[PDB]
RNA sequence: CCAUAGGUUAAUGAGGCGAACCGGGGGAACUGAAACAUCUAAGUACCCCGAGGAAAAGAAAUCAACCGAGAUUCCCCCAG
RNA sequence: UUUUGUAUAAUGGGUCAGCGACUUAUAUUCUGUAGCAAGGUUAACCGAAUAGGGGAGCCGAAGGGAAACCGAGUCUUAACU
RNA sequence: AGGACCGAACCGACUAAUGAAAAAUUAGCGGAUGACUUGUGGCUGGGGGUGAAAGGCCAAUCAAACCGGGAGAUAGCU
RNA sequence: GUAACGGGGCUAAACCAUGCACCGAAGCUGCGGCAGCGACGCUUAUGCGUUGUUGGGUAGGGGAGCGUUCUGUAAGCCUG
RNA sequence: GUUUAUUAAAAACACAGCACUGUGCAAACACGAAAGUGGACGUAUACGGUGUGACGCCUCCCGGUGCCGGAAGGUUAAUU
RNA sequence: AAUCCUUGUCGGGUAAGUUCCGACUGCACGAAUGGCGUAAUGAUGGCCAGGCUGUCUCCACCCGAGACUCAGUGAAAUUGAACUCGCUGUGAGAUGCAGUGUACCCGCGGCAAGACGGAAAGACCCCGUAACCUUACUAUAGCUUGACACUGAACAU
RNA sequence: CUUUAAUGUUUGAUGUUCUAACGUUGACCCGUAAUCCGGGUUGCGGACAGUGUCUGGUGGGUAGUUUGACUGGGCGGUCUCCUCCUAAAGAGUAACGGAGGAGCACGAAGGUUGGCUAAUCCUGGUCGGACAUCAGGAGGUUAGUGCAAUGGCAUAAGCCAGCUUGACUGCGAGCGUGACGGCGCGAGCAGGUGCGAAAGCAGGUCAUAGUGAUCCGGUGGUUCUGAAUGGAAGGGCCAUC
């Protein structure tokens, strides 16, 4: 289980976040995907942040 | 709830919710129970007197349950829509 | 003496209109990111207690 | 020994057979590959699980050049 | 050195016994938890001191909830 | 008696007489039965008193929701075919 | 002179065969002026004593005495 | 201790084939009796004509009773 | 010499002797919630503990675990 | 050797010696949990010899005490009930079942093959979620560290 | 701000001395006929020592316990999940039966649109060879599948490329499978997305392993709750560790 977990946070400014896994050795760059925010009820860009 | 040594059904399942202290001082009053009082006016106090709700009861709704025939003046009580309608039909008054 | 309730049982179960018992599902507490969302969603709502273990629950909770 | 292991049995196989009336949604076959293929009014799930998409009678049939088994639903 | 300690008399009271109950000072373990250590058993058993016909407590630096109650003790509820 | 299984060479009994083991209390559920019935029932206590009073309370006639809350609906969800 | 020697009492208990005896008998056996033996009284108390040490002995009881209590401990065993 | 037909014994009283007799069980039938459970129909004292059928039983479940001591009924009734 | 009173008397225990080690006296140590007592009315040629066991000839490793000494740095409690 | 292989091999002792004594690949001696010697001592272990013998070849007889008989007294363990034989089978080792054989009823003295004889709810063995006896876990008396308290005054660095 | 000197005052510690706490199991005196005890005088020691409370260490000295099960007892091996066989042509089915794997990987190795078709061998061809790359053919999946085995796969599920985030949020008729806890498949509906001209497809991956209940907490959001009231703390609900 080398592949650590992270949370994609909503750029909408809501609390909402998705959580997921990524391999931090092979992929140093941050994960940015366009995911559905269900509070805004729109598809927003979600940027990787630390799970904590 | 001993199942051999298997983790019993209660211990398996997660706990939930919390108790409301405000729920213990609320009450529900049938339409049928509005006739049980005296004077044709329904306060909390009146209800208590008539032994319908109980002494530690700060709040009380009137629910559409049973039926009301005599006209009644419900005062300082919550009433549901249906209940209210019933009261109106009966010839009653409602006030906050 | 009065029967004592199993307090844990009380915490975990609530009696319903037809004498059933609702309860929160297991598996939706931690170790979530790996669980598929659909499964999680399914888990969320309260669930009735099954016919098999009903009796045990009843025993636990005499005052309901 | 090195040999005690085995897996839990998966209860695959044909659930409803030829002519059985089914409700839409009902699973006709659990299977590993597409041993049976999806025919008319039958869907194939992500685990190749064939299931009725409509209420009717299950209808197994061989079809096509490869001579493949195809489960359909006859209308009802 | 004065004093005090000490010493000899005198008067008054105490001492010891006793079933349970009562207040205080100490205080287990078996057992249960299907093991076990937190926990339980239980402030129980037991030991010790003291008292009384009863004891203890008792006259709000108490509750309550914006209404009010009005020292302590005991019983039924509240409530498993 | 215990056992898959006992004439068993498996257990127990020398015989007789006497005694010797599913109780009781309080809670809770289900069955029967009697009472009254959208009602039913009182507890302590008072009452020399199994009466009568005492309805403090308890159970029921409404549920849904974690809860606020709503209420024959309600929770879910932005909203439910 | 001597934890010297042979040997009765006295103290013991190596071999033997055999209820009068809950450890004895008879026949032999060891020590016998000593780290000896014995009378009377005293002291040490239970996780405590005492032990030239065997887990020995502590009232015919000892890897934790006896008596009473917790106590109808608990017993998925008979 | 014969001791590898249960024994006697058997040249069939052995084996094969075909046949017809008989024996043979707590099976089936016959006659008599009791009880359970269903059907219908009586017309009732809530069971009766009947009419099918059932009735081995450990753990265990359900149903119905006998007897013992004591209280009432009983200052009754039986009893030198 | 001692020992398993009551299946083991021995090669076991003890022993004089040897060595290590502690202890400066209100000694170490031991029994005591403590007071105190033993050690000892003794004082290092003494007392305690440990091992070895008359007499004779004798009797590499300090890495590990202990003990003794060191305290420069690292780490480190209550407290603040 | 208070050494598996092992009755090692060689020598001595014996007609013959897995033991004993003397010597020569330490499974796995070894120096104060002492090594190697050692006069004396030992109800100490092992081995050999002389003497002695009923220990034995191989038992015989005799003397007493019991055993046996008579009179008196008078136990005990055990015990489902017994009209309580052999064999071969069966049923997992038969007085009791099958087939068969044998056997008139009842004592007394003897013997111990069986009654899985009597005795003690196996001591071995296993099981079950007691007791005593390390660098297991958790505590803790004791010993030890510092901080505050009982605890004060000066002077310097 | 980097860095110090001056005057004024303030804690921390470090020894030297003191004498008055405290010690004295030094001496003498008295209570006293008294090696106890106390008081007195005095010497020595002296703010140490020693006691209490807190605190770290050490602590089988002592105590309370634990020390798994399966097992043709211990030792060895095993314990969850996936594939095959045993398994008797539905499902299921045991053994310390026979054989192998898993405790992940991947922001592309997922979505979608468009395109493509393998191993091996033969013949020819610079270095170049049994085995690189390139031609012509045979072959027909004998290959490939991120990793075991099975069942699948050409409409490819195999191989390339373009654009992308459906590896969406709320739900879910109806089924399957479990004693239950649970696990699985799912058309369709709402919102909002991507690929496509469009029909359509997309709620992860060819499928079947890659996993852990509850409790206790942690983080973010959420006025649901908030013990006189307003807040807050704590609790709940959603997401997550």
């Amino acid at each position: 289980g080398i592949r650590e977990k992270i949370k994609l946070v909503s750029s909408a400014g809501t609390g909402h976040f998705y959580t997921t896994t990524k391999n931090k050795r092979t992929k140093p760059e941050k994960l940015e995907l366009k995911k559905f925010d269900p509070v805004v009820r729109q598809h927003v860009i979600y940027k990787e942040a630390k799970i904590k | 709830g001993f199942e051999g040594g298997q983790m019993p059904l209660y211990r398996r399942l997660p706990k939930f919710g919390f108790t409301s202290r405000k729920a213990a001082i609320t009450a529900e009053i049938r339409l049928s129970d509005l006739a049980k009082v005296e004077g044709g006016v329904v306060d909390l106090n009146t209800l208590k007197a008539a032994n319908i709700i109980g002494i530690q009861i700060e709040f009380a709704k009137v629910i559409l349950a049973g039926e009301v025939t005599t006209p009644v003046t419900v005062r300082g009580l919550r009433v549901t829509k249906g209940a209210r309608a019933a009261i109106e039909a009966a010839g009653g008054k409602i006030e906050e | 003496p009065k029967i004592k309730t199993v307090r844990g049982a009380a915490k975990r179960f609530k009696k319903t209109g037809k004498g059933g018992f609702k309860h929160k599902h297991a598996n939706l507490r931690h170790i979530l990111t790996k669980k598929a969302t659909k499964r999680k969603r399914h888990l969320r709502p309260k669930a009735m207690v099954s016919k098999g273990d009903l009796g045990l629950v009843i025993a636990c909770l005499p005052y309901a | 020994t090195r040999n005690g292991r085995d897996s839990e049995a998966k209860r695959l196989g044909v659930k409803r057979f030829g002519g059985e009336s089914v409700l839409a949604g009902s699973i006709i076959v659990r299977q590993r590959g597409t041993k049976f293929h999806a025919g008319a009014n039958v869907g194939c799930g992500r685990d190749h699980t064939l299931f009725a998409k409509a209420d009717g009678k299950v209808k197994f049939e061989v079809k096509g050049p490869k001579n493949r088994k195809f489960i359909s639903i006859e209308a009802e």
